C-alpha cells in the first residue's frame, strides 16, 4: 500500500483533495438568520 | 434627530438639539439638568424673548411658553414693570 506513511524514506505520494479539484455545489442550509446583539443586549433606553 | 445612533452615541448638544425640532429631554441629556429644561427649549423655533429685557426699572425677565414674566422690585410691577 502506498496510503500509509514512513518516515526515514520520505514515504508520501502527493495527494490532493478530491472535491477540490471537481466541485459539487449544493448551498448550505439558511433558513435561521443569525443575530449578534449589543454587549448590554437592550441597546437604546429613555429615561422614565 | 433620532435614530438608531442619533440617541446612542455621546449626548452633546451640538449634534441633536439643534437642526430639526427638538422635541424634549436632548436639551436635558447634554446637561442633566431640569432646571433650564423649558426656559430655553422654547427657543427653538421663534427665537429668544428676554432678551430685550422688557422689564425696566431694574426688573428681571422669566420666559413661558406663550408669555413673559417681568419681576420688579419693592413697589415696583407691571407687565413689563410698565
Ligand atoms: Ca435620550
Ligand atoms: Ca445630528
Ligand atoms: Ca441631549
Ligand atoms: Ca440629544
Amino acid at each position: 500500500d502506498r496510503t500509509r506513511y514512513f518516515s526515514m524514506w520520505n514515504q508520501a505520494v502527493d495527494s490532493y483533495d478530491p472535491d477540490v479539484r471537481i466541485i459539487e455545489n449544493h448551498g448550505t442550509e439558511d433558513e435561521l438568520p443569525n443575530y449578534c446583539f449589543p454587549l448590554g443586549g437592550i441597546g437604546i433606553t429613555d429615561t422614565f | 434627530a433620532n435614530s438608531f445612533l442619533e440617541e446612542m452615541k455621546k449626548g452633546h448638544l451640538e449634534r441633536e438639539c439643534m437642526e430639526e425640532t427638538c422635541s424634549y429631554e436632548e436639551a436635558r441629556e447634554v446637561f442633566e439638568d431640569s432646571d433650564k429644561t423649558n426656559e430655553f427649549w422654547n427657543k427653538y423655533k421663534d427665537g429668544d424673548q428676554c432678551e430685550t429685557s422688557p422689564c425696566q426699572n431694574q426688573g428681571k425677565c422669566k420666559d413661558g411658553l406663550g408669555e413673559y414674566t417681568c419681576t420688579c422690585l419693592e413697589g415696583f410691577e407691571g407687565k413689563n414693570c410698565e
